[PDB]
DNA sequence: GCATCCGTGAATCGAGG
DNA sequence: GTGTCAGTAGCTGTCACGGATGC
RNA sequence: CUCGA
């Protein structure tokens, strides 16, 4: 029924309120730019919604997976695309 | 005990009166949600910082 | 109906690193 | 592909003034 | 940044 298609959202908005405002600070310390951090946070959480094999085991630390996702994306930005222009 | 220490001043009595929330575990969370907004407030997560 | 708080403004030209 | 804690620096050492903003 | 009328 439709309650399930709504349950998807009600499941995401429940991890947002507990992990987004904290993940932001991590990418913040690592980039010194709150704007890029704002970008990386949404990128990360979109992937998370795309990888449900991580949140399903509620009893396991999800934040811990998130931090690594972000930490990797930041350096992907510190790639060749940054060395020349920044 | 607070009234015990600062009682000689009407201004401090008026502060404790005009206060909003009372309780050791109440004002603690009141500080937590003003200092680091947007996070779930645990009693120990605030007691730590 | 009124205190708070937001936004505005604050000299001119010139040298070198 | 990613998975045990994993969480800014910096900073207030300006001020007069008008009027929308807000209790 | 430091400086001149």
């Amino acid at each position: 029924v439709s309650g399930a298609a709504a349950a998807e959202a009600a499941l995401m908005r429940a991890l947002y309120d507990e992990h987004a405002a904290v993940l932001w600070r991590y990418a913040l310390r690592l980039t010194g730019d709150a704007a890029q951090a704002e970008d990386v946070v949404q990128e990360t959480l979109l992937r998370a919604w795309q990888h449900p094999e991580v949140i399903g085991d509620t009893a396991r630390p999800a934040r811990a997976w998130l931090f690594t996702v972000a930490r990797n994306m930041i350096i992907d930005e510190r790639r060749s695309a940054r060395f020349r222009n920044v | 005990q607070i009234v015990e220490r600062f009682g000689f001043s009407e201004i401090m009595r008026s502060t404790l009166e005009k206060d909003n929330t009372v309780g050791t575990d109440e004002a603690l969370l009141d500080i937590y949600r003003k200092l680091r907004p947007g996070e779930p407030p645990t009693k120990e997560s605030a007691q730590t910082l």
